[PDB]
């Protein structure tokens, strides 16, 4: 039953996590724009 | 097809070993935390 609950939760929230991954990727790549090479 | 067959057989040898008894000894004594961990580990093994 708890396995099925986890299955249902992930199936319900599949798309929202796909959106969140893109948002987090844009945040990480925005942070990487301030990146400086050193001697 | 040979790669599919071989890799899936390697994955399912997990179940085929029948040595799951020593895990089940503590499956009697899992918590919800542990069963969630096993749930995640199954998909991790599939992805591997």
């Amino acid at each position: 039953a708890y396995q099925q609950k986890l299955l249902n939760y992930f199936a319900r929230n599949f798309y929202n996590m796909r959106m969140l991954a893109l948002f987090v990727a844009f945040a990480i790549n925005f942070i990487l724009l301030f990146y400086k090479v050193s001697t | 097809l040979f790669a599919l067959r071989y890799n899936i057989l390697t994955l399912m040898r997990m179940l085929s070993l029948k040595s799951l008894k020593k895990q089940m000894k503590k499956v009697k004594k899992m918590t919800v935390k542990d069963m969630v961990t096993a749930f995640f580990s199954s998909y991790w093994s599939i992805f591997m």
